[PDB]
């Protein structure tokens, strides 16, 4: 049901949080069964320093918490 | 010599066996055992919970818990 | 889940996860890669005879 | 299982479990994300090809 | 009064909400323009039935007589044939249940209102072409090949009326099989000898090619149907599964793998014993076996119906059954995902083949850009009438910019140029309408990529027109008028 | 659109059954298939839906 | 492909680096399902550089974390 | 499967199965009695299977023509 | 097994110790067959009692079974 | 199952926290669970000060216990 959610929300620009404290926020391209995804121009925060652009970043199940955005309605995927 | 076996002579014993918590040297679990699961799930009958120790009764510890039992 | 590729009734010794080790003979594997030792010297060396090692917090054996 | 194919050729940075940042061309992943990439230089070192497990890669940034 | 009208008092159901569907305009990403096109009498209606039918949940085909939902001038309804195109914006996911946006132009197949398939190709991307398994490529069919090349889109065919093989014909499944063969070999034939182009060829292991029956609610390509087998057995890759069944490829039971080669002889190919034979098999046993051996192949099959179900008719029950078994329509949306571009992407060959102008100009690039911000530019080529039949309604896509309702907007006509001002006339917006067939939905900012009703620009129009901002303009050029095809 | 339809007259053939009042088709460039034998073999217990079930029956050509 | 390089890689010696930080090299003889191999002539760093020597050492997968 | 009751006055009123009952208002039938029906009902019955016969000469042509 | 383990919990109070140091005590409501378990009316620290509260499947290091 | 479905209609009748295993407590309207104990959550405050989020959707993996 939520990677069914996360699925449904591959196109908008999203943040994801690692485990390790490093944030990315960028458009996903794609998402895979799993918690493994790609996501582009993605402004990625480095832990307690500076955020960096990366062109195409690949993430297993590292990924904590996941910032979706606000196109979600109450029967968009219920 | 499998460790099913030894964990089934180790609850037919019913003997005090100092156990210790997944790479965690702080608690350690020595006292009576009462029962085991076959994922290695233990019911214990006030066991030793040394740091200091207090028994109380049923505990139950997990399979993957336990680091080192002798 | 399987047993280790070494099959073992030798002296050796094992360092655990966390920073503990064994040393002592092996009497067998599980699929959970639990071992049984025989003689277990702690190297951090007390023995109780007979003990039991899940595969869970187990790290790296060595001859 | 799925990311192979875009970066099959492309040069590639990856952060292992261990904080350990490398760059190396990928050349296949297996099934369950065991990524082989040669040429991965440690960031100052060189190691050639080098297999890592999919527990191991924490993440992964396209360099190539 | 007027009744002209064939519209819905209050809006349906749709599954869906209507703010999701605001939240997936705005994207430009999910959003597909598509024609649906072909021959007379080829199913495109009863398909956009199909679509509907799975979208609203409260609108049902009656059992005796067609529906037609687009169809909603009563000429159509009396003379029955399409006359007038009509647009459907829809919301439909894939297999992987990702929701898409779909502006569907429903078009008359008949080859004298084929011009305005041609209005519906100055608007949409992508082509989707429909094609009766019976009757095969026909004139107009022909004819829409060589203008949707000529304009520039991205092609796919669909070969709808599949059951007419199987009911009407009673062929055998390998005949079948050829003749979907030779209709593919035809329409590839047909674009190769059109089309200057050798990058697309149409074929079902490329994605470019469904199977369809619309009366019976039958729609799968090759995916969508190994997404059937994995979902039914969770061991298989559907991916390697539809890129190995089409095409001459034999399986060997005993290896359990697929070689290029006949294991034995009298051994039928992938596509024969995996995809035709069982729906040869599901037609057999509903058209002739309904009391004996239906509820055990129903069992096979997963498929539980009640039994007030079974009662019915052998047309409605068979619709019903299908209808369980395939579920909703995927491989279609599939085919439209990854077949017909984004207006973001395929934003640049419609500027370079419509503006005068030319993609060189720095309006092209503002237009490239398919951007909800910036200049205003739209393309306004149908208009459609109310019930009355007072006052009319322009219909187009929007290049660039914003759409407001109340908001002041020139109207440049076709003889309109750099210096010839005449053509300029400046009105008011009255409302914004998303366009369903039966009913319409009242918006307010609708924005680029994306097709919309304007309500109140209808004075200084003849025929197309292209829209633009009255104050802040700039040399802003016209679209070019529509090359008919006859 | 014009209905197609074949009425049998015996009922020793079978129900699906190429007539010879049908013309025939005559089938006469490449086809993207992937490489032969390179992987992907099914798994056991997969199958066509309805291999059990026959392809027709006798109410087949009266249905 | 990472498979048959494992399998090809056997015979020869290499280093990996550990899961915790840890570097160690040595010659490998058998494999496991989780990667659980057998080796010998292991040079283990004990992940502060001071050299120590092993011989048919057993160790698991989830400790190594990659080669190196 | 039409032998039995092929001549009653009600047919398969007595039957549960195939009437709903002695008020003899709905009828299921099975396509093999179905088929054998239209058999016997050869000699009253349209070869036709399209409308496509009464082009100019149907309903709304002859209000046309009226 | 801990099935009888776990459907003997029903209606009864326990304690649960978790890897972080928290232990909570409470009337055990419902626990799933990965040692997800639920429970209400609990007296929690690490904290204190907020009522009905849920854990993860191995968040608890060991659990003492009132 | 059932006491997982009465959480849910709690967490969309008022406000539930859950406290992480990476020491954040968010609390917000829970809309949905997952087999795998995957929670999305919506405008959910999450302290580790409060931060707000919309939309949040967080692995099973990384949960160590949620309250009403
Ligand atoms: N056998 C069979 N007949 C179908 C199927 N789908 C549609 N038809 C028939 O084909 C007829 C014509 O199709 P329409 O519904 O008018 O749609 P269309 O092809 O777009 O026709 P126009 O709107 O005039 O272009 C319908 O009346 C249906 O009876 C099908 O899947 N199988
Ligand atoms: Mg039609």
């Amino acid at each position: 049901k939520l990677v069914r959610f996360l699925m449904k929300l591959s196109h908008e620009t999203v943040t994801i949080e690692l485990k390790n404290g490093t944030q990315v926020h960028g458009t996903i391209t794609g998402v895979d069964v799993s918690m493994n995804t790609h996501l582009k121009a993605v402004k990625m925060t480095l832990k307690n320093r500076e955020p960096v652009q990366l062109e195409t970043l690949s993430i297993g199940n590292n990924i904590r918490y996941f910032i979706l955005p606000d196109s979600l309605p109450l029967d968009t995927l219920l | 010599v499998q460790p099913i076996n030894l964990i089934f002579r180790y609850l037919q014993n019913r003997s005090r066996i100092q156990v210790w918590l997944y790479e965690q040297v702080n608690m350690r679990i020595e006292g009576c055992i009462i029962g085991f699961d076959e994922y290695m799930n233990l019911v214990l009958d006030d066991a030793e919970e040394i740091h200091s120790r207090k028994q109380l009764g049923r505990i139950m510890l997990k399979g993957d818990n336990i680091t080192l039992l002798q | 889940a399987h047993p280790p590729e070494l099959k073992m009734d030798k002296k050796l010794s094992l360092k655990l996860n966390g920073g503990r080790h064994v040393q002592g003979i092996l009497r067998g594997f599980d699929p959970f890669m639990n071992l049984v030792i025989d003689e277990c010297v702690e190297m951090a060396q007390n023995n109780i005879g007979m003990v039991v090692i899940r595969g869970n917090s187990i790290i790296m054996l060595e001859a | 299982s799925s990311k192979m194919l875009q970066h099959i050729d492309y040069r590639m940075r990856c952060i292992l479990q261990d904080g350990r940042i490398f760059i190396g061309t990928f050349k296949a992943f297996d099934k369950h994300m065991n990524l082989i990439l040669c040429d991965c230089d440690e960031f100052k070192r060189v190691l050639g090809l080098v297999l890592l497990r999919g527990e191991n890669l924490v993440s992964m940034t396209v360099e190539g | 009064t007027k009744k002209f009208t064939l519209m819905e008092q209050t809006l349906p159901v749709t599954v869906y909400e209507m703010d999701f569907l605001a939240d997936l305009m705005d994207n430009s990403e999910l959003i597909r323009n598509v024609t649906l096109c072909g021959h007379l009498h080829h199913g495109k209606t009863c398909f956009v039935d199909c679509l509907i039918e799975q979208t609203h949940p409260e609108i049902r085909k009656r059992y005796d007589q067609d529906l037609c939902y687009t169809d909603i001038l009563f000429t159509e309804q009396e003379r029955g044939v399409g006359i007038k195109s009509t647009p459907v914006t829809v919301v439909l996911p894939d297999t992987k249940g990702k929701s898409y946006l779909f502006n569907i132009m429903d078009t008359p197949g008949h080859v004298n209102f084929s011009d305005e398939v041609t209005a519906g190709l100055r608007i949409s991307d992508g082509v989707v072409l429909f094609i009766d398994a019976a009757e095969g490529v026909m004139l107009n069919t022909e004819r829409l090949i060589k203008h949707a090349v000529q304009e520039r889109l991205a092609v796919t065919v669909c070969i709808n009326k599949i059951d007419r093989l199987i009911l009407e014909l009673k062929l055998p499944p390998t005949d079948a099989y050829y003749k979907l063969r030779h209709i593919v070999d035809e329409v590839n034939g047909l674009i190769s000898m059109y089309s200057t182009d050798e990058n697309l060829i149409l074929s079902p292991l490329l994605g470019n090619v469904c199977f369809s029956s619309s009366q019976y609610s039958i729609c799968f390509t090759l995916g969508s149907f190994a997404k059937i087998y994995a979902d039914t057995f969770g061991d298989i890759n559907y991916q390697e599964f539809a890129k190995r069944l089409w095409g001459d490829i034999y399986f060997n039971p005993k290896t359990r793998k697929f070689t290029k080669k006949a294991p034995t002889s009298s051994s039928q190919r992938s596509f024969v014993e995996f995809i035709l034979e069982p729906l040869y098999k599901i037609l057999a046993q509903v058209v002739g076996d309904v009391d004996t051996s239906l509820p055990r192949t129903l069992d096979e099959l997963g498929i539980h119906l009640t039994k007030e179900e079974l009662k019915l008719n052998i047309r409605p029950l068979l619709r019903l059954v299908c209808k369980k078994f395939f579920g909703e329509f995927t491989g279609f949306v599939d085919m439209c995902v990854q077949h017909i571009p984004s207006p973001k992407v395929g934003a640049k060959p419609k500027i370079e083949h419509t503006y005068t102008g030319g993609v060189d100009s720095d309006l092209g690039e503002a237009m490239s850009d398919c951007d909800p911000d910036g200049p205003l530019m739209c393309h306004t080529t149908k208009m459609y009438s109310t019930d009355d039949g007072v006052q009319f309604h322009a219909f187009g896509r929007v290049l660039s910019g914003t759409i407001h309702a109340g908001q002041p907007v020139k109207v440049l006509g076709e003889n309109y140029t750099l210096e010839d001002e005449e053509d300029s006339q400046i009105c008011t917006v009255g409302r914004l309408w998303i366009s369903v067939a039966r009913y319409h939905i009242e918006v307010n900012r609708v924005p680029a990529g994306n097709w919309v009703l304007i309500e109140g620009v209808d004075q200084p129009i003849v025929k197309t027109a292209t829209i633009t901002e009255p104050r802040g303009n700039e040399e802003a050029q016209i679209f070019r008028p529509l090359k008919f095809n006859t | 659109p014009n209905v197609v339809f074949i009425k049998t007259e015996d009922p020793d053939l079978p129900a699906f059954y190429f007539d010879p009042l049908i013309n025939p088709i005559s089938h006469r460039s490449q086809e993207p298939l992937p490489d032969d034998d390179e992987e992907f073999e099914l798994p056991e217990f997969v199958e066509p839906f309805l291999k059990d079930t026959p392809l027709y029956t006798d109410n087949t050509a009266n249905g | 492909v990472p498979i048959k390089v494992l399998h090809e890689a056997e015979g020869h010696i290499v280093t990996c680096e550990t899961n915790t930080g840890e570097v160690y090299r040595g010659k490998l003889i058998e494999a496991e399902d989780n990667m659980n191999c057998q080796m010998s002539n292991i040079t283990v760093t004990y992940r502060d550089g001071r050299v120590a020597q092993l011989e048919q050492v057993y160790i698991r997968g989830s400790k190594i974390r990659f080669l190196i | 499967p039409v032998l039995d009751w092929f001549y009653d006055h009600q047919p398969l009123r007595d039957s549960r199965k195939y009437v709903n009952g002695s008020t003899y208002q709905r009828w299921q039938f099975t396509l093999p009695m179905m088929s054998t029906l239209y058999r016997l009902a050869n000699q009253l019955l349209t070869d036709l299977v399209d409308d496509n016969y009464f082009y100019l000469f149907d309903l709304k042509a002859f209000f046309t023509s009226k | 097994n801990p099935k009888p383990f776990l459907n003997g919990l029903t209606g009864k109070p326990v304690m649960v110790k978790l890897k972080w140091g928290m232990e909570y005590k409470g009337y055990l409501v419902s626990v799933d067959g990965y040692m997800n378990m639920q429970l209400a009316n609990t007296e929690e620290y690490i904290s204190g009692h907020l009522g009905e509260v849920l854990i993860r499947c191995n968040n608890v290091l060991y659990i003492r079974g009132v | 199952g059932p006491l997982s479905v009465l959480t849910q209609s709690v967490k969309n009748n008022t406000q539930v926290l859950i406290n992480c295993r990476n020491n954040k407590k968010l609390l917000g309207r829970v809309k949905a669970f997952d087999r795998h104990c995957n929670m999305v959550l919506e405008n959910v405050k999450e302290m580790w000060k409060d931060r707000y989020i919309s939309k949040m959707f967080l692995r099973g993996d990384s949960v160590i216990v949620v309250l009403r």
